[PDB]
């Protein structure tokens, strides 16, 4: 799970990229959600 | 503003990555037919990503 989460957060930095998979705990995917939001905002004052 | 000559460097890195790809791993020889398989597939990654 490490392994596929380090390229999973990777993907989710860079713009998605590549999907790969998703879990099945919606935990997971309100922690995705909120990394994604501070990837977006991240990209955001990037280009900024 | 730029010159053609960075967009053919991009290419470029884009066949560097592909031929990585393809070395990163074993597999075949391949020059015998048309479509390769892991060439095609790193090819799509490479455009994928």
């Amino acid at each position: 799970t490490i392994g596929k989460a380090i390229w999973l957060l990777w993907g989710l930095v860079f713009n998605n990229s590549l999907p790969v998979q998703n879990p099945k705990g919606t935990t997971s995917k309100i922690m995705v959600s909120v990394w994604a939001f501070f990837a977006v905002i991240f990209l955001a004052s990037y280009t900024a | 503003p730029f010159q053609s000559t960075l967009w053919l460097l991009v290419g470029l890195s884009v066949h560097v990555v592909a031929v990585m790809l393809y070395l990163l791993d074993r597999f075949s020889p391949f020059g015998r037919f048309e479509d390769a398989l892991t060439l095609s597939s790193a090819m799509w990654f490479s455009w994928r990503v």
